[PDB]
């Protein structure tokens, strides 16, 4: 029923003033960051060879504490300024910028969202940051400033009161996820838009907030395929632009009219960086 | 699912 060009006008009309966005890593692949189950780049044979059963195994528990190696090789090419944010990434703080923005929320841990100059309280690192961390024994936390020379020098941080191996911040697979993630008991209830970008929802808690918009909200996913409850339970305006992540957004940009805006924010924002 | 989960 409806079309990307119907969730455009229903902005330019100011019908919808709250837009709730949930993004995954399919954002950030164009910004260079290496999807990393797939064998093609060099953190992949970074990570070759080590213990990896799988490449899941760098965001599981048993296997960190038998070998966290693969695990600090990743937060060690995740190093802030590695990495800048593309265009997905300023199409959503120019979002925030006018005044749309109920929240952002994120799976990803490459704090992409923060350096395009989205507010932190605009954002829900849902599966964590490493702007903190935390003793694995004494649970002691530290800013991620501290463990910063142990990473980029391949040690693995250890704590300076009882030796405990200190983990970053990111939610793991068992692990709950960060206290801001409450957050959605009101956003999702309170959104008239909800926008998908770049994720397989492939994981939960964070899959199942697509559910938590009412009836009347239209979900508009720009991804390559339909992917989670937006496959298995489809609703009435739901909106599926299929393909590439920053050709849907360009698309959509367009309709909106932002298009020359997005670009001078693009242009001076990266050279900024 | 209350912790972080594979759907
Ligand atoms: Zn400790």
């Amino acid at each position: 029923k409806l079309s990307l060009q119907d969730v455009a006008e229903l902005i330019r009309a100011r019908a919808c003033q709250r837009v709730v966005v949930m993004v995954g890593a399919g954002i950030s692949t164009p910004s260079g960051i290496p999807d990393f189950r797939s064998p093609g780049s060099g953190l992949y044979s970074n990570l070759q060879q080590y213990d990896l059963p799988y490449p899941e195994a760098i965001f599981e528990l048993p296997f960190f504490f038998h070998n966290p190696k693969p695990f600090f090789t990743l937060a060690k090419e995740l190093y802030p300024g590695n990495y800048k944010p593309n265009v997905t990434h300023y199409f959503l703080r120019l979002l925030h910028d006018k005044g749309l923005l109920l929240r952002l929320y994120t799976q990803n841990i490459d704090g992409l969202e923060r350096v395009s100059g989205i507010p932190a309280s605009k954002l829900v690192e849902a599966h964590g940051t490493f702007a903190s961390a935390t003793c694995t024994v004494c649970q002691r936390p530290f800013p991620g400033e501290d463990i910063r020379a142990d990473v980029m020098a391949d040690r693995v941080p250890r704590c300076p009161v009882c030796t405990g191996v200190v983990k970053p911040d990111i939610v793991f697979f068992g692990e709950p996820l960060p206290q801001r993630f409450l957050l959605h008991v009101v956003d999702f209830p309170m959104a008239d838009l909800l926008l998908i970008l770049g994720t397989s929802l492939e994981v939960e808690p964070f899959a199942s907030l697509t559910e938590a918009v009412r009836s009347s909200v239209p979900r508009l996913l720009i991804n390559r395929d339909l992917v989670g409850p937006l496959a298995w339970h489809p609703r009435s305006r739901d909106v599926a632009q299929l393909g590439d992540v920053v050709h849907g957004v360009e698309s959509l940009v367009e309709l909106l009219g932002w298009t020359e805006e997005m670009r001078d924010l693009v242009q001076r924002e990266t050279g900024k960086l | 699912a209350r912790t972080k989960q594979t759907a």
